[PDB]
């Protein structure tokens, strides 16, 4: 019953930057872990990163492509969790999504997989 | 004279220690403890005493003693103080606000790893509440996190509630394991059991 | 958790005596071990003090010892550390740390969670 809406994707040149924002209504987040993935046309889903209850470094975690570039963080009073990328490459082209589950907390194995925003294309191109 | 020396041998030198969410009790009663034996020691990670100077542990005397052990990885150690949060404060061992003992820890990469993975280490990443101060829930049941039932079978949204560690040799130091032991000092209206050497 | 703000550093003659202050903030100042460390251009946080909860007891860098001393009022939550006979060797950046613990090894920058923004300390000739 929580739902998420993905936005701030869009065309972008390699090297440049973009913030994705997933905003959640109908219920709070701030109890639980929340993921950005991203699927390419013909290739499966795959986790981009991962933040926990506690919004700590140590519980937040990315996948090794992006690791460097990326920074996943929450604001609970907005509701909204965000994915800053910087030094974007045409390798990060996908549709960004975002999801929830009940968990509290992240492991580099495990992202939550139960609710799903719609999700937004980013494209790094001319 | 007879000075039964407490058996922190038996604690830091066990050649197996326990996962975090079955982390080991080993109560130190009835005993002369020597902490004389860490003095000269340099490769312990943390060492910090709450309530208690670690320079006069030699000179206090405490109604119970209990000697705590498990591996984390180490970015994981900050949590085993008062007041923490995370997934081991939270769903595996939880300190007290007013922890009264100390806490020391050292990496154990070289015994608790394994080229390959060690899947021995386990903790807890889901439970549906947090622990109370030095409660164990060592329960494998399947944990409901979607809105669909389990019936007590791993699928969707449906995880076996502890996950392994999985500790390699070449990990980053802070996913590295590291041995943790906690001295918990009790000061209850009974008689000293633990003293300092004479 | 806990803010740290120093103060009472700057500039002052090979000779003479200065005195920080850490005011620490939000939590019960009384749980906390504080603490003062100090960094020189390219070098690594050098322990200068430490005191214990109940101000008993102090710890001291063998470089200090006998020219500084740490102090603390649990009522006004603020630490001291009253700095006399400075050389220049002791220009630096001297950096307010806090931790609910105290540490056997209580030099290790590694042992305190809380840190100030450090205040600079310049002893000319
Ligand atoms: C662990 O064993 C070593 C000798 O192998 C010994 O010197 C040390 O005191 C022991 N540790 C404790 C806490 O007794």
């Amino acid at each position: 019953q929580v739902q998420l809406v993905e936005s701030g994707g869009g065309l972008v040149q390699p090297g440049g930057s973009l913030t994705l924002s997933c905003v959640a209504s109908e219920s709070s987040l701030a109890p639980y872990r929340v993921a950005w993935f991203r699927q390419a046309p013909g290739k499966e889903r795959e986790g981009v990163s991962c933040i926990s209850r506690d919004a700590h470094p140590t519980s937040t975690y990315y996948t090794a492509s992006v690791k460097g570039r990326f920074t996943m963080s929450r604001d609970n009073a907005k509701n909204t969790v965000y994915l800053q990328m910087n030094s974007l490459k045409p390798s990060d082209t996908a549709v960004y999504y975002c999801a929830t589950d009940l968990g509290g907390y992240c492991s580099d194995s495990n992202y939550p997989r139960a609710w799903w925003g719609q999700g937004t294309q980013v494209t790094v191109s001319s | 004279n007879i000075t039964n020396l407490c058996p922190f041998g038996e604690v830091f030198n066990a050649t197996r220690f326990a996962s975090v969410y079955a982390w080991n009790r080993k109560r130190i009663s009835n005993c002369v403890a020597d902490y004389s034996v860490l003095y000269n020691s340099a490769s312990f990670s943390t060492f910090k005493c709450y309530g208690v100077s670690p320079t006069k542990l030699n000179d206090l005397c405490f109604t119970n003693v209990y000697a705590d052990s498990f591996v984390i990885r180490g970015d994981e150690v900050r949590q085993i103080a008062p007041g923490q949060t995370g997934v081991i404060a939270d769903y595996n061992y939880k300190l007290p606000d007013d922890f009264t003992g100390c806490v020391i820890a050292w990496n154990s990469n070289n015994l608790d790893s394994k080229v390959g993975g060690n899947y021995n280490y386990l903790y807890r990443l889901f439970r549906k509440s947090n622990l109370k101060p030095f409660e164990r829930d060592i329960s494998t049941e399947i944990y409901q996190a979607g809105s669909t039932p389990c019936n007590g079978v791993k699928g969707f949204n449906c995880y076996f509630p502890l996950q392994s560690y999985g500790f390699q040799p070449t990990y980053g130091v802070g996913y590295q394991p590291y041995r943790v032991v906690v001295l918990s000092f009790e000061l209850l209206h009974a008689p000293a059991t633990v003293c300092g050497p004479k | 958790q806990v803010q740290l703000v120093e103060s009472g550093g700057g500039l002052v003659q090979a000779g003479g005596s200065l005195r920080l202050a850490c005011i620490a903030s939000g939590r019960t100042f009384h749980s906390y071990v504080m603490a003062w460390f100090r960094q020189a251009p390219g070098k690594e946080r050098e322990f200068v003090a430490a005191i214990s909860w109940s101000s008993t007891p102090t710890y001291y860098g063998e470089s200090v010892k006998g020219r500084f001393t740490i102090s603390r009022d649990n009522a006004k939550n603020t630490v001291y550390l009253q700095m006399n006979r400075l050389k220049p060797e002791d220009t630096a950046v001297y950096f307010c740390a806090a931790d609910r613990g105290e540490s056997y090894y209580y030099t290790r920058p590694t042992e305190y969670e809380f840190w100030g923004q450090g205040t600079q300390v310049t002893v000319s000739s």
